């Protein structure tokens, strides 16, 4: 049982964008398919539904006339075409399976996909620039000194930051992103390590930004 | 309703003929000598027809070379009891065949596993003088083959029991078929009487066959597997193709559609392949309901129809109907009921087997009689 | 279209407590209501349907009650993995299938006796300076109370309106917090000063601790 | 495509198209035989239980043969 969704991204207000969702593991041709969106940090919002035969489509009032739902049972896909997008449409969209099979009355969602993020902001997509927050040379001999990475000027969210490709996890703090005055995001990832370890073990942070296909490895040295 | 128009014929005439040819002096020895080598052989019968012949059970071999030698040799007391059970096997079949023939007067409708096993039936089908399409069709639907074939107990002599298994021959295959469902179509006036009812009588199955239409009025004599309709050409009329026009227009001049007139204001429900027709008249309760949400529709007086999508139950008065949950697309052809085209005072209140042209002619006669005054 | 309201918007309860949340409908939806539980950063999972019929696999501690217009979802013993958001949803005739506002469920915070923050300061890198921007980072590590003041002083002059704070959530191991205050300036404005400092005031500190550095 | 159905409210009748034909145009006869034995129906000691059971089974078999003979 699996619903894999695709087609997300960033799209300027007023333009169009089509989401697709492929199903595998069940008799897709007999289940009604829902589209349900969720704004960042807010609750769930029902978007649309299409019956098992594809001859009954229902849309929410806030997306009526703009969105259009379609299905293809020969390939087990559901497509949601959204044109004339407002900024309030920025959300994470799930495709979901209807609990009850082979009906014209729709009941609820029991199998949910992972979702596709749709951002409407007029700003473009920019990969992040990674700057090293290098350890101070005053650090005591003991001494528990600290270093890190500054992931600056990226859009949209999110970026994932690891250390030594995951080999370093203890004492790592990756802060939540902040929205800079430029309209782009920025965060910091800091690690506290024994001062006697500097100059002996290589410290590299790995920054990943999927929306821009950006993979950065930043080596931090004193 | 058109079952009386069909012609009558002998169903087992061929098997009985093969039996009467099997009673000739020397024919059972012919078959036995042919099957002396293998368990199946083609034999030219004395009537000229060549038939396939099977030896489905060999008891003389077992009795005379495996049981009696060990029994009556010396010290008739036997040392192993597994022989008793081994003989209860290979003998139950003969007893069951005898009993089936006793209860069915010697000719049994659907051919059981005791008469003919699935391996033997498939072996018989695969070695028949028919095209490969019919072989595949028969092999995939062995149950319908058993239902549509006979087994006539033929003769028992010369240490051999013989019965003729008379199998169907599916000569016509893959041509398009359609079922026609009908329901009474009455007026909806509130008066206690003067309520005329009209119905179509050509209900049943129809299949294209050699430029004509084979029509089966008794749809009960037609089996359906998935979308294949197994019917018997003997329980059928043969009509011109123009009869299909009765669906696009019932007043067409080419074909005359048989109808029925009455004055019986009875509410009914006729469940079709994908949906249900409801003739709701009088003060009767007519309801369409879903299994998970209850009643979803109340029918107004008249002839209406619902699709099987979303509707799981049709209630008419006290009768409950479960709709077929087969997948497909339904279509609603809007139109005015034909019953609104006739005068209730001049309408023939009763005619069992009539047609559009006949009713129109009687109306013309009565109107010509009335106009003279 | 029917409107659905959940009560309470959020709640904070200890592990093992009996939690009862309520859902109310605009009209009669007699039993066409589902309960979903969305764990933090996960997909919504269907907890139960028909307002009382538990879904197969759901732990028996969940119990749905109610009918007509009023329904309740009850957790007899709140568990760690029971945190998140809970949504009631009606499925009446011909969907506008509206959800509810949701109910946030979180475990109470840890006691965590007071711990003073480790304060670090990072000057802007040379690579970042080559592009015309300077970002000084003041880091507070592993302290608990949650409250702390971080102020920026450039040449002993207090700054205002050009610094951004970002704070982590309470750690699952030591129940402490971390905060980063980043001060961003232009290269010309950054080179227009001598000494940069961040001053931290916090319960675990005897005196407001100032960490400073000279450019160079 | 697949099975479709049209309901004519005009004449209050439904037609269900999309089915395929398999019509019994004729018959095929086939003789099927079972070879029997004319076992000599006696002469063993009915002292054993296994022998008595086999003798009863032989009685069943010959009575079946006799019943089949009476079907004429």
């Amino acid at each position: 049982v699996q619903l894999v969704e695709s087609g997300g991204g960033v799209v300027q207000p007023g333009r169009s964008l089509r989401l697709s969702c492929a199903a595998s593991g069940f008799s897709f041709s007999h289940y009604a398919m829902h589209w349900v969106r969720q704004a960042p940090g807010k609750g769930l919002e029902w978007v649309a539904v299409i019956s098992y035969d594809g001859e009954n489509t229902y849309y929410a009032d806030s997306v009526k006339g703009r969105f259009s739902i379609s299905r293809d049972n020969s390939k087990n896909t559901v497509s949601l075409q959204m044109n004339s997008l407002r900024p309030e449409d920025t959300a994470l969209y799930y495709c979901a399976r209807d609990r009850i099979v082979d009906d014209y009355y729709y009941y609820g969602m029991d199998v949910w996909g992972q979702g596709a993020t749709v951002t409407v902001s007029s700003a473009s997509t920019k990969g992040p620039s990674v700057f090293p927050l290098a350890p101070s040379s005053k650090s005591t001999s003991g001494g528990t000194a600290a270093l890190g990475c500054l992931v600056k000027d990226y859009f949209p969210e999110p970026v994932t930051v690891s250390w030594n490709s995951g080999a370093l996890t203890s004492g790592v703090h990756t802060f939540p992103a902040v929205l800079q005055s430029s309209g782009l995001y920025s965060l910091s990832s800091v690690v506290t390590v024994p001062s006697s370890s500097l100059g002996t073990q290589t410290y590299i942070c790995n920054v990943n930004h999927k929306p821009s296909n950006t993979k950065v490895d930043k080596k931090v040295e004193p | 309703f058109l079952g009386f128009l069909l012609g009558v014929g002998s169903a087992i005439a061929s098997g009985v003929a093969v039996c009467k040819v099997l009673h000739l002096e020397g024919e059972v020895n012919k078959i036995k000598s042919a099957l002396l080598s293998t368990n199946k052989a083609v034999v030219s019968l004395s009537n000229g027809v060549s038939v396939l012949t099977f030896k489905v059970l060999d008891l003389k071999n077992y009795i005379d070379k495996q049981l009696l030698p060990i029994l009556n040799k010396q010290s008739c007391s036997i040392s192993n009891i597994e022989t008793v059970i081994e003989f209860q096997q290979k003998n139950n079949r003969l007893l069951e065949i005898t009993r089936e023939f006793s209860v069915n007067a010697g000719v049994t409708t659907p051919v059981s596993t005791y008469m003919l096993t699935n391996s033997e039936l498939l072996s018989l089908i695969n070695d028949m003088p028919i095209t490969n399409d019919q072989k595949k069709l028969m092999s995939n639907n062995v149950q319908i083959v058993r239902q549509q074939s006979y087994s006539i107990m033929c003769i028992i002599k010369e240490e051999v029991l013989a019965y003729v298994v008379q199998l169907p021959l599916y000569g016509v295959i893959d041509t398009p078929c359609w079922k026609l469902h009908t329901s009474p179509l009455c007026t909806t006036n509130t008066k206690e009487g003067s309520n005329i009812c009209l119905t179509r009588t050509d209900r049943g199955w129809y299949c294209d066959n050699a430029g004509s239409v084979s029509f089966f009025p008794q749809a009960e004599t037609c089996k359906v597997q998935s979308n294949r309709v197994f019917c018997d050409t003997m329980n059928s009329l043969t009509l011109p193709s123009e009869v299909n026009l009765c669906n696009v227009d019932i007043f067409n001049p080419k074909y005359d559609c048989k109808i029925m007139t009455s004055k019986t204001d009875v509410s009914s429900s006729v469940i079709t392949s994908l949906g249900a027709i409801v003739s709701c008249y009088g003060k009767t309760k007519c309801t369409a309901s879903n299994k998970n949400r209850g009643i979803i529709k109340t029918f107004s007086n008249g002839c209406d129809y619902v699709s099987n999508k979303g509707v799981d139950t049709v209630s008419v008065g006290n009768t409950l109907y479960y709709v077929n949950k087969q997948e497909g697309k339904s279509l609603y052809v809007k139109g005015e009921p034909i019953i609104n085209f006739y005068d209730p005072l001049v309408f023939p209140s009763d005619e069992f087997d009539a047609s559009i042209s006949q009713v129109n002619e009687k109306i013309n006669q009565s109107l010509a009689f009335i106009r003279k005054s | 279209d029917i409107q659905m309201t959940q009560s309470p918007s959020s709640l904070s309860a200890s592990v093992g407590d009996r939690v009862t949340i309520t859902c109310q409908a605009s009209q009669d939806i007699k039993k066409y209501l589902n309960w979903y539980h969305q764990k933090p950063g996960k997909v919504p999972e269907l907890l139960m349907h028909d307002a009382s019929n538990l879904e197969t696999g759901v732990p028996s501690r969940f119990s749905g009650r109610g009918s007509g217009t009023d329904f309740t979802l009850t957790i007899s013993s709140l568990q760690p993995e029971d945190i998140g958001t809970y949504y009631c949803q009606q499925y009446d005739n011909l969907p506008p299938l509206t959800f509810g506002g949701g109910t946030k469920v979180e475990i109470k915070r840890t006691v965590r006796t007071v711990a003073a923050p480790s304060v670090f300061i990072f000057p802007p890198s040379d690579e970042q300076l080559k592009s015309g921007t300077a970002s000084v980072v003041c880091l507070l590590n592993n302290f608990y109370p949650r409250e702390a003041k971080v102020q920026w002083k450039v040449d002993n002059a207090l700054q205002s309106g050009n610094s951004q704070e970002s704070v982590t959530e309470q750690d699952s191991k030591d129940s402490t917090y971390s905060l980063s205050s980043t001060l961003t300036l232009s290269k010309a404005d950054y080179e227009k000063h001598k000494v940069y400092a961040c001053e931290v005031t916090h319960q675990g500190l005897s005196s407001p601790v100032t960490k400073s550095f000279n450019r160079g | 495509q697949n099975i479709t159905e049209e309901f004519y409210q005009s004449t209050c009748s439904a037609v269900s198209k999309g089915y395929l034909s398999a019509l019994r145009t004729g018959w095929y006869t086939s003789v099927i035989t079972i070879e029997l034995s004319n076992i000599k129906e006696n002469k063993c000691n009915g002292t054993d239980a296994k022998v008595k059971l086999i003798k009863q089974e032989l009685d069943k078999y010959k009575n079946a043969v006799t019943e089949l003979q009476l079907l004429m």
